Parts: C-alpha cells; structure tokens; sequence
C-alpha cells in the first residue's frame, strides 16, 4: 500500500504562529495568568513579570473574527507602538548592534524654535545645554518595562559642539553682517506647533471631564487641538527627574504617537456660560461636536463606521478644506503622516445575537474547544486532548448561519483632533477670521468646555492645546550681542 | 557627474494650439 | 561667493565647563563665531560619546539562538537518581539515565569507544579510542539512514547538572575543540588540570537476552556514554511548564518545557527625543552673548518643543526614510497587527 | 536545498531499554566477557542507538 | 557576471580609507585649512581619538559633508534627507547604509575559547554535519555562539562599517564643494596654468 | 492519552532555508569544500565546479550575528548583483523564456 | 547498483539565469578603436563618429537613464531592467524568528 | 481516543479526583458527564501514564 | 560552459514624423545654416583611467 506518512497543516500554523506572537502576547495582563509552580516578581513593570505571565492561545486563535477587519476590543486602548514589529524601533535598536553593552557616538541636533534655524553674526556666545541620564526618558523599549529597575544605565565620556560655516567671500560676509545688524532686518521665527499646552486629569472610570478658563482676551486665537493620554505613559517635565515615571515605551505627548483618539464621544464649547460655539445652527447637532454616536436614529453616521456627518466634515474641512463642494481623497502631498485621511480606519463586524438567537449558550474561554487533541490546553505548550467537533465560535455564514448583530467603530492612530476657530472651519489664513472678529479681538470672554469619553479603568489625561501664535524676533545690533523678544498670543506668557 | 543636462526649451501655446510667427 | 583665505569649514568645540550628576550631564561651550563669517545654527549639534548598558531585559530578536530546531519538551541527554528502588530489603537508590548514542564504532573497552584503527604492524593494529575531552562530538553521527554499527557511544549530563529542556540550552566551551565539561576543583579551588567526565557502560537488560545466556559473563558493554558536568545556561528562554516545585534532576523533570523570552528592542528614541531638556525651566539651555551674559532662550512650561519638532519634519519631508545621523526613524506598527483582517488560510 | 525534518516530542524518539554494566574487577583488559552488571545503576536506562 | 565598469553596478566603494591631492608636488589641495584633516580627504577611520566619525558608522565628518555637498548642496546650513526627485538610484543617500555589531571580547573575556567551525555545535542531532544533507548526531547544549544579552552576557567589543553599493565617490573641483553651475568657479580660476600644474 | 505526534519548528526552517540558499551558497570558494569521493573539474570558473562544491550550513546559520544589521564580512567584497535573487536579471532571463 | 547506493542523496543544482544585459550593454562596440562605428555622408569618406579609448558610452547611458526616469520600471523593447539585489540579502538583518 | 486519565472506573464513570470527607469516608469525584471529560483536556506530558 | 550566438539578420529601422513639406523644407533651411548647428554633450563627460 501507499507509503507511511503523517500530515501537517502548514498554512494554519504559519497563521497561528503569527497571531500568538503578534497579538496574544500583547493582550493586557488581566487576560494572562501565572503557570503552576512558577514565582514572578511583584513589580509588574519588570521583564520577568511581562515575560513570566502566560497567555492562553485560544485568545486570538486562527478563527477569531474570521472574515472581518476588526481590531480586537481590548487592543484599541493598548499602545500599538510598544510592539516588537515596529520597524522604526527595530532599526534604532539595530543601529547600535546586538549586545547589551554598547559604547555610542551620536550627533544630537538643536530643536528649540528661536535657535534651530537662526543665523548668528560675529561674536563670542556662551552656549550651554543640559542632558538627561534617565534611561526611561532617553532609551525606548519594545515592551515598555521600567529600565531603571531592569538594569539599564548611561555614562557620557565627552560632549562636543560642532559648527559648519559656508566659506563666504569676506567682503560679502562683512556686508551681510552690516545689513543683518540693522533693526529693519531682525530674523524672526515661529514654533511650528504654536500652542499653549494643558494637561487635565481624568480619574479612572470617569466618563465626563468638565474644564474652564476664566475671563480673558482671545485676540489672534487660532482654535483647539485635543487628544487623550495615559497617566503612566506621560513623564513630568517640571523636574530634573521623575521617579514615578516607571515606564519606557513610546511617549505620545513628546513623540506624536497618539493612539486613544477613538475614545472621545462629544465635546461642547460655551463662552461666558451662555454663548454656545459654533452656535448659529451650523451642525446637525448645533451646540455639540458629536465625534461619534453609539446608536443612530436619524442616520448621522458616515464612512461605514459610527463617526458622524458633522465630525467627518469638520475634520475633512480643517485638514484639507474639502467638505463644501463634495468629498474626495486629499492629494497625497497634503496628506502627511499626521493627517486625518492617512490615519482614519473605519471598521465593521458581525456577532452572534445573544438576545434573539434562542439556541445560544454563554460558553466562557476554558470550556470552548476547537482543534482539541491538536492544541495545548489554555497554554503555548504541548498539544492535549482528543479530536472532537468544535463548540466555538458560532458560524456567521452558510446555510446554518446564526442570527447576528452588527458592531461599528473606527481607529485614528497618529492624529490629534482639531477644531479651527474659523467661521466656516476652513483654513483661509494663519490668523483666522474669528481671531480678528469684532467680538473676540475686543471683549474678554470666559470659556467653558466639556468632554464625554469612554471610561478607561486607569487614570488618563485630556491633553488640550490652545492654538495661538508663538513668535520670536531676534536683534543683533553689535558684535556678540543678542536681544530676543517673545510674544505668544493669546495666552501671552510674561510679566 | 554634476547631472550634466543643459538644453534649449522655454515654451507656450496660443488661445489653444500653435502656428508660429 | 567664496573666500580664498585659509579658513575652516567645520569647527569642533570641547567644553570650557561641565557638570556630570546623578541623573544629568551639563556642558558649556564658547561658541566663537569668528569675524567675516556668519553661522547658521541648523549646522550645529552635540557630538556625544559615552557607554550604554541596556540591562538583562534587552533582547533584539524573536525566538532563540540555541538549539532552535529541538522539539520543545525534549530533554538534554541526562541523568538522575533513585528511580528504580524495589524494596525487600532496600529502597536501592541507583543512578538512572536517558539519552542517545549517535557515534557508531567497532568495539568498547575500559578506554571507551573504538572510533577507528591504525596498521602498527598489520598484526598490532591499534584501536583508536575517542578523546573524551571533545570526542564523541554530539554533532557527529551515522552518515546515512540505512546504517547501524555494532557498538555505539555519545555524551550525557551528569546528575549534578540540573535539567533544562534542550530548546535554548547553551554551555560555554572549556577547550579549543568545543568540549563543554567543567574542570575539577574539588579538593582545593584551583583547577585540577582535568575535566569532570566519566564513562558509563550499558548492555541489553537480562529480561531480553535468552535465560542462562544473561548471567555470569554474558553482560557485555555495547553502548558507552561519556557523562559530564557542564556550565549550563538558557540565556534567551525560560521554563513555561514543569511537573512540580522541585528544580532538581529527576525523571519527571525530563518533561520540563521552555518558551523563548519575549523580544525587547532597546535604543535611542526617534530624533533623540527625551535626551535634551526642553520646556523645563529648572534645567533650561543657554545662549547668551559672552559680554551681555543674559540668556536669550526664555523657554516656558506650556510649550512642547519635542512634539513641535516631530510635526515639523512630517511637513518638511518623508518620515518613511530613516536617517541614522539624527536617529530619525519614525515609530510605527504593522497595520495587519493593528487591524487583524482575518482572511483565513489557503490550506 | 536544505532539508526540513519533523521529530518526536521527547527528542530521541523510539528508545530501547538498557542496563548499566562495569568491568569485572580490573583483573584483565582481555576484553569480551569480563564485564558484569553494575548494581549502582538502574536496570532500565532509556537510550537510542 | 555584472560588469560594473560598463553597467554601473559599483560595489567596492566601502574599501577606500583616504585620498590626497597635491599639485606641483607641493601645493596640497583643497589646502586652506578646509577639512578637519586639511591635507587629506579621510574617507573613513578605524580608530577615532578626536570623535570625527558620523552617522553611527566610521565614515568621517569631512567625507560625509563633501558627499552631501557634492550630490545635494546640503552641508552648509544643516543636514536633512534630500528631496526624493534629487535622490536617484546612483545618488549617495539612496545607497548609504551604516551598520554596527557586537562581538565577544577575545582579549578581556578571560573564560573565552577559540572553537573553530568543525567543533562548533548548535542544533546537533537535528542538523547535517558541515553539509546541506541528512540530520546527524544527538540533542545536546549548544557551545556556540557566546551570548551577548541577558544576565550572563559576555564582555564585548563593537565593530562599525558602512556600505555604498551603486555610487562612485565624487570630489567637485569647486571652491566650496557645491554645484553652482556646470563650469565650476575653480575651473575658471586655474586657466592660470602658465605654471601648468602637475 | 494524547494523539501520537512529532514536533517541527517551521519558522526556524523558513529562516534557515532563506539564509542557506541566499547567502551560504554565495560565500567565496575558500569557505567551501569538495565532498568525499566527488570529482570536480579543475577550471574553477565552470558550473560543475560552482555547483559541485559544498558549503557547511553552520556558516551563516540562524543565529549568525543575531540581533544585528550586519552584512557578513566575506560578503562585502562579493559582487551582490551576481545573485539568483536580482529581479532585473530574472526578468531579462525570463523575457527570452525558460528553454 | 547496490544496497549502500540506495542511500545516495541529491541536492538541486544552483540557479543560473542567463539573458542579455540591461539596455543591451556590451552588444555593440563603443570606445574601442579596433572596431569603431561609422556615420558618413555617402559622397565624402570622413567618418563623423570619431570615438576614443578613454570614453565610456555604456556607463554614460546607464547614468543618463537614471536622471531621465525611474529605473525601477522594466521595459522589454530596450531590455531595460536594472540590476539589483534583495536588500535583506546584502545586509542580513537577523531579527530571529516568531516560534 | 480516551485522553482524560483517572484513578478508577465505575457505573458512575471515571474517577477524576478525591476529597477527604472524614479521612475514612474519602469520596471519589466522578466526571460530570454533561461536560466532563472535556475533549480539550488530556495528559500534561509525553512521559504519559495514568 | 557551452553558450553560443548566431545572428541571422540585422536591419536598421527609422521612424519619421510626417511633417508638412513646406514646413520640413523650412526647418531644413534653418538647420543647414551654420548659426544653428546642433550640439551635444556626452552625459558622463569624463576622461577614464
């Protein structure tokens, strides 16, 4: 008879080994457990804990949400940049080589807006800067463990300032100086962000965050940007060191990796506790920016998720001037890595209808089986059991397909939400038409804002940017003299 | 190679499409 | 356009002053812009040299370097004690072993396995015994699937070397031919110029030779294992399962099984963010005219220079191009890992 | 070019059983039957040739 | 195989260490104190006391500047990635690849042994002995390579290099190394060759 | 008890088969050898020599330089375009067909 | 034929793609003063080509095409399909395996 | 196949465990046939023997 | 290693824009004048050692 043989499904294994290594190991700690007779350290922010906790492979198994694009529901609130598969960190970690012990030699650039593009005329200037040795701040890790506990450290052997000079003809350079010392020709600069930064605490499980700023001017105001942060993923900058910054993953507040933008439900804006904004009957919900809705009687969703007609319009107007006279994909050069339509990911799935499907039973994870006999029992270890008909998940397809309900959501993983203080939400110019209105340039209003958000079960911050101008002018009247003049406005910052 | 092109054109059309003078 | 004068392109300034501390380093330069020049500050940067230790938590790869093809729950060939004990009148407390013997050969004696021969006189042909310090090599065995020789040998871990599953096992070499055995130091702590290696010899059990032909002299070695103690480690794995609290060598501990340690890339942040202090007025940077001495920076707490710079580069260029000089390589994720997109498998 | 192989869970596969032996009392090096059973070592060691 | 001289596949550019230019056996060029090493274009260095390396490899500050100036006019007023339409397949930054690795410190690691290839084992029992053929041997602890990570990590030394696989090195005879026009400013200087330089 | 089975690391094999076929076979001849009882031609620039010489898979194995971006040191000086994986030559060779 | 010969084992032969060069380089003679090309007005014998040994027309054309267009686009009429290599083969980039 | 190992077999089925009760009254815990033995449960290791 | 090539024929092809003759005869008369000599430059533009 035919040759003795044994059969493997390769394609199912090449997929399970993808899902378990790339998603199962990254499910939050409350989905994990500690094996029989194993002893972990009590500090959960440590590699032996993050490594020692096992995850049952039945979570995110080969069939999980089969047929659909759906980010898993615990994963939406997990930092996606703290993942071993991100090329930018793999590159940065491989650029130093494969050992733990690494001498280094690096060219750190200058970022401060009043200096980073400046031309210095002749003279002698004292230049200083101050540098962190805190490994949780200066290094990053793909797990985000506490490196100040898990044994990292850094030593500086020397720090040298390099300057490279265009070898200009001296009669040209001596002329250029004599023109740039004249007070007509002050160099001037503008911080690219150009905003005032507030962080407000949102307690664990709070769904509402009401905030205000007292009566003040709003001359040349531009609008708002806002996004949400975890408190443990946000270092204090107000100190030399932050001993409670017990984390080393990405730092969205510093680096731009913002990943909780889908957790906002609505924001409303109210000047002087009466003057609602934008008011004037503008939106389909005139007094609130309804960012998303959980149930939709009128049909105000868009784009085949649960983001609204209002919010999608406000975003497509503020990023691209698109919405009036019709939506289309923004041309790629106006759609940068931090733009909206680059990052916007709408999603839909179907689920078994646990209310109307009368033959439903609530099988929890330990009792579910599929690949029994060919798979480990709740562990990434030796196959256990017998072959048997699978009892999970219920089929959504074919002739016996089960009655089912839809769920809809979106992700938006590098944006931060914008609302231009502009009368039609468009950018017609950097100084808007409301920032020089008859009202806001003349009379000092108070502002009340309030947000409704998904509850987190861990402490978070509203990060609120008041977009302003934030400008410097630099006068160099004599050899080795710098005069520098700052005006942020509104929220002017000095006296 | 200092990318060594250097060529003749500086050109344009009529109220749509060209015959010359 | 250009001067003919003898004049540098690049100047490097060492600190005039510095302040290394518990969690910071500070330095001061005299940035002399000389005469008949102008300096663009976009040319300027700090050329840091130093040393990292990334700590024991660093792991720049998925999986394991050592024995990666080994089945998980497969043990290293190894020994334990008190396995078979049948009383009347004693719990006998023998040594016990599991392993394999891949090195085939021509005979076995007190000197171990005969791996080869030489002519000597044609009558005096010398039996070449394996040099126990590195032969038999574990990576040498029968050349083809058909063969089986008369006599066999191999290596095993002595009972004092606690079990680990073979997947991920490493032990450092203790001679230039890759033998792994510890030097003895057991009388006093200097190395004794010899290796902790013993021969153990085996025959088929008296329950499988025919009766009477298994007594008196009928015992005869046909397997030999060069048992040894080694510097055993598992640098990049951990034991995910074992059958009891006992860490020791035992028959059940052959069924331990290991999982590789989770990947943990460590490096400097994108654009070196976090390395310098910004927007932190207790630790502010300085640029002052050396006569005037009053700082022109004037930074604030409600400003965010690092995010402003991250945004600026995405407006000036293509963040998908990595650039080692500024450590620019933007953070990402695999989009098929963020949004699972489960099309099943082509099986 | 390089062959992929599939291997038993225990690593070694189909183990045969053996018993430990020793040279009799150092009397000869006159090899063949001058060995005897070693009572210090288990009568059922698991080994693959 | 490929014929780099005919087809442009140049692949040995990382093998240059330095180049020096000297007119009339006395007039060193570029001279005028220009570079950090005024008389030589030091392309790369194996040891760097002063800290003249860049880009996290061993290429020098001087050379990296000259290549970025000659290909893109970039060095003065700060380095950045050149715009994609000016960074073609034979351009510099498109091809420049810096690299770093760690190796066991064969001098300071006191427990080191020099195990050569026939004696190294890893995946023994599950792999062919020195050949792409049938598996041989027994499962056993691997003796190679030494671990550079974890708690038992071995003392190590860093190695640094770069590759540049389709470029050919350039040195513009231009007074500031930039391309200001196809006929350079030095090329309409030195007509002065009445002393006819060698 | 559990079903009879044998275990295989598919991922290590998909990586080793990549390294051996794409790098071990391209190491300079001085790293190769001639197998026992095999006879090759003396002209080293011939297919029967280039194909007959065997390469030990331990050179460029799964753990070689693990964790790092590092072109192997004998490979830096080896022409990288003389490789079966270059798309331009594959295309130009397949454009004429497979015979 | 013998019982031990049942255990012979084979390896596939090394891949060796053969085709014409990129842009047909090497096919026509250029910069090669034994075998120079001719373009002359049929009446008057003066060749207008006038080539030289220290010139490199083939490299000059390879460089020109990279400045005029995108070499990543193959074109069968001129046999244009630029030489390459897999970057993961030139620089090994050993991230291990997800096993 | 029969993957669930145990201590005894009776009309009540497979004895999957035991409890003290009185030390003399130790009760045999039989598998609840309505869900046990689970098909996904079996012997922990290849050394396999109940 | 046994490769070889044989050429069975070599033909020169030329393609012409079908220009109006009163236009082409005007273009020729402009391009024949020594003021309007065509000029070209080797793209590499170098002496090779």
């Amino acid at each position: 008879g035919n040759v003795y043989a044994m059969e493997i499904n390769l394609q199912a294994n090449l997929w399970k080994s993808f899902l378990y290594s790339n998603v199962a190991l990254y499910l939050p700690d409350s989905y994990k457990y500690t094996p029989a007779n194993v002893t972990l350290p009590a500090n959960t922010n440590t590699y032996e804990y993050m490594n020692g906790r096992v995850v049952a492979p039945s979570l995110v198994d080969a069939y999980i949400n089969i047929g659909a694009r759906w980010s898993l529901d615990p994963m939406d609130n997990v930092n996606p940049f703290n993942h071993h598969r991100n090329a930018g960190l793999r590159y940065r970690s491989m650029l130093l080589g494969n050992g733990r012990y690494v001498p280094f030699h690096i060219q750190v650039p200058q970022k401060f807006f009043a200096i980073k593009n400046l031309l210095l005329l002749p003279g002698s200037y004292t230049y200083e800067w101050n540098f962190r040795k805190d490994v949780n701040m200066i290094l990053q890790s793909s797990l985000g463990n506490d490196l100040r506990v898990d044994g990292a450290s850094v030593r500086f052997d020397s720090v040298n300032l390099y300057a490279t000079f265009f070898p200009m003809a001296h009669n040209t350079a001596s002329t250029l100086e004599a023109m740039l010392r004249n007070d007509t020709n002050d160099q001037s600069f503008n911080d690219y962000l150009s905003a005032a930064n507030m962080l407000y605490p949102i307690p664990a499980k709070a769904t509402n965050v009401p905030i205000s700023i007292p009566s003040r001017n709003w001359a040349a105001f531009r609008g708002w940007s806002f996004t949400r942060l975890k408190t443990k993923e946000t270092p204090s900058l107000g100190s030399g060191f932050d001993p409670y910054f017990v984390y080393s993953g990405s730092i969205p507040y510093l680096d731009g990796t913002f990943y909780l933008n889908h957790t906002f439900k609505k924001v409303s804006i109210m000047f002087d506790s009466s003057v609602s904004w934008p008011g004037n009957d503008r939106l389909l919900t005139p007094n609130e920016f309804e960012i998303k809705r959980s149930v939709d009687g009128e049909g105000y969703n868009v784009a085949q998720c649960n983001m609204t007609k209002d919010w999608f319009l406000v975003q497509m107007l503020s990023h691209y001037n698109i919405g009036y006279q019709g939506f289309h994909v923004p041309e790629g050069y106006k759609d940068r890595m931090y733009s909206f339509f680059r990052n916007f990911q709408p999603m839909s799935r179907q689920v078994v209808d646990e209310i109307n499907y009368k033959d439903y039973k609530a099988v929890t994870l330990p009792f579910q089986h599929n690949n029994s006999g060919f798979t480990g029992y709740l562990a990434p270890t030796m196959r256990q059991g017998q072959p048997y008909p699978a009892n999970f998940p219920y089929p959504l397809i074919g002739q016996t397909a089960v009655p089912s309900v839809t769920q809809k959501k979106f992700l938006c993983d590098r944006v931060m939400w914008r609302i231009p203080f502009s009368s039609n939400f468009m950018s017609m110019g950097a100084l808007t038409d409301l920032g020089q209105n008859m009202l806001y340039a003349n009379s000092a209003h108070a502002l009340d804002m309030t947000f409704e958000v998904d509850p987190m079960d861990e402490p978070t911050l509203l990060y609120l940017l008041f977009e302003v101008f934030d400008v410097v002018r630099v006068h160099q009247p004599h050899r080795g003299v710098i005069e520098a003049v700052y005006l942020r406005t509104p929220f002017s910052a000095g006296n | 190679d200092i990318n060594f092109a250097s060529l003749a054109p500086r050109h344009g059309t009529r109220p749509f499409m060209g015959t010359w003078n | 356009v250009t001067t003919d004068r003898s004049q540098r392109l690049t100047l490097r300034f060492v600190p005039v002053d510095r302040e290394d501390t518990t969690y910071s380093y500070k330095a001061r330069f005299t940035l002399a812009v000389g005469d008949n020049r102008v300096l663009d500050m976009a040319s300027t940067y700090f050329d840091i040299r130093g040393v990292l230790d990334r700590g024991p938590s660093f792991k720049p790869y998925s999986g394991t370097a050592y024995n990666s093809l080994a089945p998980k729950s497969a043990p290293n060939p190894s020994q334990w004690t008190a396995n078979e004990k049948q009383t009347g009148g004693q719990p006998k407390s023998v040594t016990q072993t599991f392993g394999s013997a891949p090195m085939g050969g021509s005979n076995i004696t007190i000197e171990g396995l005969v791996i080869g021969t030489k002519e000597e006189e044609g009558n005096a042909t010398e039996e070449i015994f394996a040099d126990k310090t590195f032969q038999p090599e574990p990576q040498v065995g029968e050349e083809n699937w058909q063969e089986t020789e008369a006599f066999y040998g191999g290596r095993a871990l002595k009972k004092d070397t606690k079990m680990k599953p073979c997947y991920g096992s490493f032990a450092r070499p203790t001679n230039e031919k890759g033998g792994q055995a510890k030097l003895k130091l057991n009388d006093q702590g200097q190395p004794t110029k010899d290796y902790d290696i013993d021969l153990a010899f085996f025959d088929t059990p008296g329950g499988t030779p025919p009766t009477g032909s298994g007594q008196q002299e009928e015992y005869k070695a046909d397997i030999v294992m060069y048992t040894e103690n080694v510097n055993l480690e598992t640098p990049d794995t951990h034991v995910v399962y074992k059958p009891g609290k006992e860490d020791e060598s035992s028959e059940t501990n052959l069924t331990q099984q290991s999982m590789p340690n989770r990947p943990n890339y460590i490096g400097f942040r994108d654009n070196f963010v976090g390395l310098m202090y910004y927007n932190s007025t207790g630790n502010m940077g300085v640029l002052a005219g050396q006569a005037s001495q009053l700082n022109a920076v004037v930074d604030l707490q409600d400003r965010n220079t690092e995010l402003s710079y991250q945004l600026l580069l995405d407006s000036l260029g293509d963040r998908t191009r990595y650039f080692s000089m500024w450590n620019s390589a933007v953070d990402s994720y695999d989009p098929d890992v963020r949004i699972i997109e489960n099309h099943g498998v082509e099986d | 070019e390089l062959p992929n192989y599939c291997f038993p869970l225990n690593g070694t596969g189909t183990n045969s059983t053996y018993q430990g032996v020793k040279v009799k009392t150092g009397q000869d090096g006159a090899e063949e039957t001058e060995w005897d059973k070693d009572e210090t070592v288990a009568r059922q060691n698991q080994i693959a040739k």
